[PDB]
């Protein structure tokens, strides 16, 4: 599932490339931590937020790279 | 994700290279004498997992290398070799090779065998649900008959660790400076949009939108994450209790245990005549009612946090022959969906047992080989 990809961005950002950091929706990754499924203790939920986080990171640094290349062409 | 091999040199009394056949995927048992080598191979897998093995000083390391007369060692390695079949480990492979060197001048990880630090290992650990935090993969006699005497202070402590409050703490720490490092990024995207070929600029400014969305569900997950971790303490208590309670009456059939907050400590409260209101404080408890007791604890933590696989180094030494059997029937319900590595003096773990291992000591060095469950019958009586 999609907290799965984001267990993997908080430990092992490595194995993780632009296509699952442009595929992520943010707000629905955020809305299945904080709503049930199998619910998690506090230590998960902290790794979660962190992978949230690392996503949010990658997703503004891809757009400053997409921007910064789009402004130096027109 | 368990442990399919392990390989030992130079270390401790493994002096030269040892190469233990392949584990079973449920519960191996380990015997020997008094001096064999059972501890020192359960501290070598510890050498490579174990958070509180991860840094040591020379005065640590040398005591790690074998040491005795004869052929002199310099260098000792660990080798775990991890069966990753339902893929927990985030590596593209059927086996994971995970190895600690140690010299005197020299200490480094090899992950299948290309140079890690000390921090990839660990975040690999805990990619597949191996934490640093739970410390009770790992269990000795010393430390359950440390935990029988445990006041009522040590255990709220340990409460407090598998409810996770520091290292959430230390995750929202990183987060909130990982956020700030993107909103200076954010700034210079937003304040750069001023110059905006057409269709990027909408594309791009999409994905602005994204990010300020998203921004707003990160800030709504911080307020719900802060908001339980207030309540994590006293949940994971209800939750641990909860299991220990079940799990003493599935070793003590008509008993009764509960735990007691009071927040100064958590009390244990326990009879075994049969809930008849006959609860004794733990510390009124016999020697060996303290030691199941502990143990019931410990797999009411283990449940609430659980592991691929067990290390328990002679954890039935105080029981009687009741509380043994009852001991190996539980670890035989539990060694369907994890890993067991065992040592035990006792038949009654051999019952519970898929494979067996007998440990000699013999010419200065230890030897580990695969035996039958005969003969380990035979060795333990
Ligand atoms: N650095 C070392 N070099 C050589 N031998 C060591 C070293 N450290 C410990 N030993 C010895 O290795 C032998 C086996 O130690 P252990 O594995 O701890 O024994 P054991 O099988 O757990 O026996 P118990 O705990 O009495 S049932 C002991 O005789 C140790 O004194
Ligand atoms: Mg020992």
């Amino acid at each position: 599932g999609p907290l799965a990809k984001i267990w993997l961005a908080a430990h092992w950002d490595k194995k993780l490339t632009k296509a699952h950091v442009f595929e992520c929706n943010l707000e629905s990754s955020v809305e299945s931590i904080i709503s049930p499924k199998v619910k998690m203790a506090l230590r998960t939920s902290g790794h979660l937020l962190l992978g949230v986080v690392r996503i949010y990171h990658r997703k503004a640094k891809y757009l400053l790279a997409d921007c910064n290349e789009a402004f130096i062409k027109i | 994700m368990y442990i399919k091999q392990v390989i030992i040199q130079g270390f401790r009394s493994y002096r030269d290279q040892t190469i233990v056949d392949p584990f079973s995927s449920k519960h191996n048992v380990i015997v020997g004498r008094n001096g064999s080598g059972k501890s020192n191979f359960f501290y070598a897998i510890q050498f490579v997992l174990s958070d509180e093995f991860s840094h040591l000083r020379p005065e640590q390391r040398l005591a790690l290398l074998h040491e005795g007369t004869g052929p002199r060692v310099i260098s000792a390695f660990v080798e775990i070799i991890f069966d990753n079949s339902d893929n927990r480990l985030p590596i593209d492979k059927e086996e994971v090779s995970l190895r600690r060197v140690i010299g005197a001048k020299k200490d480094q990880y090899f992950l299948d065998k290309k140079m890690v630090t000390k921090n990839d290992v660990m975040n690999l650990l805990e990619s597949a649900g191996f934490s640093r935090s739970n410390p009770y993969y790992i269990v000795k006699q010393g430390k359950i008959n440390q935990m029988a005497t445990a006041p009522d202070s040590q255990r709220l402590k340990l409460l407090r660790e598998v409810a996770g409050t520091r290292v959430y703490d230390e995750r929202k720490e990183e987060s909130i400076s990982l956020m700030k490092e993107t909103e200076g990024k954010r700034e210079k995207i937003n304040e750069l949009l001023k110059y905006i070929f057409s269709e990027q600029k909408e594309k791009l400014i999409k994905r602005q939108e994204e990010l300020d969305r998203g921004y707003k569900s990160i800030m709504e997950l911080m307020n719900v994450l802060e908001l339980r971790k207030y309540e994590a303490i006293q949940l994971t208590f209800k939750q641990v209790s909860k299991n220990f309670s079940e799990v003493f009456q599935k070793l003590v059939p008509g008993g009764k245990a509960t735990l007691v907050m009071k927040f100064t400590g958590v009390g244990i409260r326990v009879s075994f005549t049969g809930k008849q209101g006959e609860m004794r404080e733990m510390q009124q408890l016999s020697g060996g009612q303290k030691s199941l007791v502990a143990l019931a604890l410990i797999f009411a933590i283990q449940k609430c946090d659980p592991a691929p696989f067990y290390l328990f180094d002679q954890i039935d030494q105080a029981l009687d022959a009741q509380h043994r059997k009852a001991v190996s029937d539980m670890i035989m319900e539990l060694a369907v969906h994890a890993q067991f590595i065992t040592t035990t003096f006792r038949p009654e773990l051999l019952e519970s047992a898929d494979k067996f291992y007998g440990v000699k000591f013999r010419n200065k060095v230890s030897h580990i080989d695969v035996i039958t469950a005969e003969m380990a019958k035979d060795f333990v009586e």
